[PDB]
């Protein structure tokens, strides 16, 4: 829900980037 | 110390992004490259985070600065909980911070914008405190932070 989010999509934006 | 140069850099950062989501301009030539640079990818990040979570979002209701450090303080505890502090995560705080301001400006009737100044350091409070660690060790924001998401 919001920590997941958090979690998932700032992780992936670090992979990412 | 070198603590007082990233705590004030840190706040400067979190009312710079406060700004720009209020759509306010703030003085001198605009804003820092590394201020652009992370409001840039915030706001990336921060609309990614909204559409995950539509069905959700609209249940969440912020009614004060005071409820919004509740949930601040809670969700970034949550988040955090497992250890794990990489720039992604960072950019996520501010993210977040952009939601809070939104839900708080949205409910209220009467937006008060000199008190949503609060909001700003209790973020830079949590980011320097959790994370201020990881950030001298990584890099920095000028070498750290600018020259991945730049």
């Amino acid at each position: 829900x919001i920590a997941e989010a958090l979690r998932r999509i700032g992780d992936a934006f670090n992979a990412a980037y | 110390s070198m603590t007082d140069c990233e705590f004030g850099y840190i706040y400067r950062l979190a009312q710079d992004y406060l700004q720009c989501v209020l759509q306010i301009p703030q003085p001198g030539s605009g804003p820092s490259k590394t201020s652009r640079v992370l409001q840039n990818v915030a706001f990336s990040v921060q609309k990614e985070v909204e559409k995950n979570l539509k069905s959700c979002l609209d249940n969440v209701n912020v009614v004060s600065v005071d409820t919004a450090r509740t949930l601040f303080n809670q969700v970034m505890e949550k988040e955090f909980e497992d250890g794990i502090i990489n720039w992604g995560r960072i950019v996520t705080i501010f993210a977040f911070e952009g939601i809070l301001i939104k839900k708080l400006l949205r409910q209220q009737i009467a937006p008060d914008v000199d008190t949503y100044k609060e909001i700003s350091y209790f973020v830079a409070e949590f980011i320097m405190n959790n994370t201020g660690e990881w950030i001298r060790q990584n890099g920095g924001w000028e070498n750290g932070f600018v020259k991945k998401f730049e």
